[PDB]
């Protein structure tokens, strides 16, 4: 994990999250549960599916072995044909293995950024209102309803109004 | 016995002439359809 989002900050996955890939866990007065944001997991689905097709699409043109026979008096040509056919297979099996090996690393690293950037925007929206615990948890100050959690979920967090109540909560703990 | 073969194009003639050690052809092979096929080597049998 180069970006460090997987493990690092958040080292524990959510088994209860089956709706999508990336989501938010809310623990407020109005119960608790798991919810998903579509704009993040849909792009990952489209990107990965495009990658999967790209491996198949690019590998459409490949060497196709064909049978040739010789009459026991021309063995230099038979050896030449044998070394050419398996030589091309050796070249093509290396490209397929190398392509699979590299694209496996891409998908794991691509997923790192998406959850990392998902964390980055939530920190960038909450900012002073919440505190950073270390495992991805944010503890905000205002005593709003569950709709504010949805407001965080649609990426529409208006700052000013919530600042005054939070700054009254930054001065009572100080 | 050393057997030979050749391809006879349409509207073409092949002339045989010998006075011994000759093996005259009996049936000739038409080439109706030309496509793609392979002569594979295997000991398997038909599987329906
Ligand atoms: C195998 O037999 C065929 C047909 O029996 C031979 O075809 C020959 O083809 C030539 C060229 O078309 C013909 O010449 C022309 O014939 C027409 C009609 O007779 C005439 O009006 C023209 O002025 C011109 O002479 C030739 O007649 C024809 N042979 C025939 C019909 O017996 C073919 O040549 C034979 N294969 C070999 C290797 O000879
Ligand atoms: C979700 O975000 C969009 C962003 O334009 C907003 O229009 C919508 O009101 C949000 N959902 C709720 C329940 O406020």
């Amino acid at each position: 994990g180069l970006f460090g989002a997987i493990a690092g900050f958040i080292e524990g996955g959510w088994q209860g999250m089956v709706d999508g890939w990336y989501g938010y866990h809310h623990s407020n007065e109005q119960g608790s549960g798991y919810a998903a944001d579509k704009e993040s997991t849909q792009k990952a689905i489209d990107g990965v599916t495009n990658k999967v097709n790209s491996i198949i699409d690019k590998m459409n043109t490949q060497f196709e072995a064909v049978g040739r026979e010789f009459n026991n008096l021309e063995r230099r040509i038979e050896n030449l044909n044998k070394k050419m056919e398996d030589g091309f297979l050796d070249v093509w099996t290396y490209n397929a293995e190398l392509l699979v090996l590299m694209e496996n690393e891409r998908t794991l690293d691509f997923h790192d950024s998406n959850v990392k950037n998902l964390y980055d925007k939530v920190r960038l929206q909450l900012r002073d209102n919440a505190k950073e615990l270390g495992n991805g948890c944010f503890e905000f100050y205002h005593k709003c309803d569950n709709e504010c959690m949805e407001s965080v979920r649609n990426g529409t967090y208006d700052y000013p109004q919530y600042s005054e109540e939070a700054r009254l909560k930054r001065e009572e703990i100080s | 016995m050393e057997f030979f073969w050749t391809i006879l194009k349409p509207n073409d003639a092949i002339n045989f002439e010998s006075n011994g050690n000759f093996i005259a052809p009996e049936y000739a092979y038409k080439i109706v359809k030309k496509g793609d096929s392979t002569i594979m080597k295997s000991e398997l049998e038909y599987g329906n």
